[PDB]
């Protein structure tokens, strides 16, 4: 359940971000050496031995020197570590040294959720912020047209009534995007759509 | 889309 590394793949080859497009990583992901060319990764909370836990996005653009972080929950650094033990300093300190020539990056890291708390469509979120990336890579977070599909909302109210409609349109809203952009997601609809659904992990 | 902050880092 969830998205596996093969699906993952597949699904940013088609949806055009295979020129910037490192690979899938789990938490060891050393970061970026690219101080010419943009790129991105997909990459796990969980080191490979765990079999993987959650799905983020990085990605890089040498221009402007951004590391941007989409995680989609939008979790703090703080709820990263106690939720998932994840830290990403090092990654970030390996990208500056490399692909900066001032060792100076800045970090843009999502601050809002896209996703539900029972949903396990954290894969697919990722994929579809790496669409954004591939084609407006100065404004991937919003203000574009595949990120303006999908609508944030603060991590602190996802048990909230008055959020819940947003929620679950911005999962049909992911799914309709993967139909329209990726004939991988077209041919495994049903199978992704339930191992990926919104209240795939919802407590019995 | 999200929301997001941007934080300068220096190595
Ligand atoms: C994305 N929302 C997401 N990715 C993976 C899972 C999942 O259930 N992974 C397996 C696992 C193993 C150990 C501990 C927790 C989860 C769910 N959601």
């Amino acid at each position: 359940m969830g998205s596996s590394e093969q699906e993952l793949k597949a699904i940013v080859k088609d949806l055009g971000c295979g020129p910037y497009f490192l690979g899938t990583y789990d938490k060891r992901f050393p970061g970026f050496v690219s101080p010419h060319k943009l790129a991105c990764a997909i990459v796990n909370t969980a080191g490979r031995e765990t079999g993987g836990v959650h799905w983020m996005a990085f990605a890089w653009n040498p221009r402007s020197k951004t590391c941007y972080l989409f995680e989609p929950f939008g979790f703090s650094d703080q709820r990263l570590k106690q939720v998932y033990q994840f830290e990403y300093e090092s990654l970030l300190r390996r990208s500056a040294i490399a692909s900066s020539p001032d060792r100076c990056i800045t970090l843009e890291k999502s601050t809002q959720s896209v996703q539900g708390p029972n949903s396990a469509a954290c894969g697919l979120f990722c994929c579809m912020f790496l669409h954004a990336f591939a084609n407006w890579p100065q404004t991937p977070m919003d203000h574009n047209p595949t990120m303006n599909l999908i609508t944030g909302v603060p991590n602190s109210m996802l048990n909230s009534p008055q959020v819940q409609p947003t929620l679950r349109r911005n999962q049909e809203q992911l799914y309709s995007f993967l139909e329209r952009h990726s004939p991988y997601f077209r041919s495994h609809s049903a199978q992704i759509r339930s191992a990926t659904s919104f209240c795939h992990l919802k407590n019995m | 889309g999200v929301q997001s902050l941007k934080r300068r880092r220096c190595f």
